[PDB]
């Protein structure tokens, strides 16, 4: 429980309740390699919410790609998680989601956005701890970031997510 | 959106 | 201390600082019986505040009634607690309080509201950890909730409190 | 409001 | 780790993310003596931020004075700390900072303000855990506070900081 | 502002 409690504190420390989340991934080179080697294919981010008692969500990233992006792109997905107040929320989840890889020189951020596929299993009320992740398989070419550029600085990158609150 | 594989 | 610190974490986890609080009571059936049997007549909710450094408050509920509602109603009361910044606040507490039992079918929520009785000890600056609770002894008939209806779902209910911030 | 008994 | 985790919880408990911070210093008399005797000249406050992912800051106070205020004044300083998202922020730190000693009779607060000295090492991007503190060495004469007045009440004082968010 | 000594 001592370590279990530390995990709760860490999660609380990262949570946000306004639909905006900035995910800092440090030790980039090491994690990048664990992905290339297949030892650790993906990483889940801490959870964040649309409001104090809104939808619970997180992100999932494949530093060496998933599906159509395997081995060639950084794949980034959105995840709807089972939240404590799901019974009070409207389903399926239907908020626009914006995903970004921040340029640490504020020159040119990588950005993409999508509206949920209402008929998809990914956006129905969660029965399990998490629904299947959905998003961008070809979010960013491995050469784009990683290599040089200004996305990786001091061995860390920043991923940003913005969940539109229209209707909430 | 496209689901992860 | 191991468990004392765990309590601090849970309190922090549930705290809000905008005067709005939603209290989820799980294991409704069991807690309901413990009340009827008189083993656990009342339950306190975690604390919440009117602002980052405002009044500290919490709720207290009697699942099988208190006073005039004993044995027949769900009794819900408001509680002014001793806060860290009480010295900087105006007293007695005089903010309107709205209390609700949420209908998990958003059809018809149970709602009531009151303005503090400025002469009651319940709203003076706290000398003890908490003042005498004050509120609605006849908030909701045990027959309305519990039984069937849409208030209890998956063995849980949601109580909501809204503290008006006019003047703060 | 009414105080708890 | 047991005590180390207790520390993290306390910091989180005090953190704010809107540039406004109220620091309550209890057991004033004792800490005042520890300062006069030279055992504990200064005290750091918990950390706070300009926004969810903004600059990380804290305050440092010398209850018996520092430099030009040594032995005669309460000295209060501002501190720019190394924050987790400094790579995404503009440097040097250049927000206006307002510092106050609150009158617990709301009659007349002690107030002062300043704009960062852009050429000072105190406002450059942190390389260490904390930059050198900078602020008001002659914030409040010891006689004004302490002694009598309405700043010290029930052996505690309240310090307030307001970081202007223009441009952020 | 003035630095602490």
């Amino acid at each position: 429980a001592m370590a279990d409690l530390e995990q709760k504190v860490l999660e609380m420390e990262a949570s946000t309740y306004d639909g905006v989340f900035i995910w800092k991934i440090s030790d980039f080179p090491r994690k990048r390699q664990e992905a290339v080697a297949g030892r650790i294919p993906a990483i889940f981010s801490p959870a964040f919410y649309t409001s104090r008692y809104g939808y619970k969500m997180c992100l999932r990233i494949y530093l060496n790609g998933d599906g159509t992006g395997r081995g060639t792109h950084l794949s980034l997905f959105f995840v709807v998680m089972k939240g404590p107040n799901d019974a009070l929320l409207r389903w399926p989840f239907n908020q626009k989601v914006t995903l970004m890889l921040l340029d640490q020189n504020n020159r040119e951020h990588v950005i993409d956005a999508f509206r949920p596929d209402v008929t998809s299993s990914s956006f129905q009320r969660p029965v399990n701890d998490m629904n299947i992740a959905s998003g961008c398989p070809l979010f960013c070419p491995v050469s784009k970031m990683e290599a040089k550029n200004s996305y990786v600085r001091d061995d860390a990158i920043f991923i940003k997510a913005i969940v539109d609150l229209t209707g909430l | 959106p496209i689901q992860e594989e």
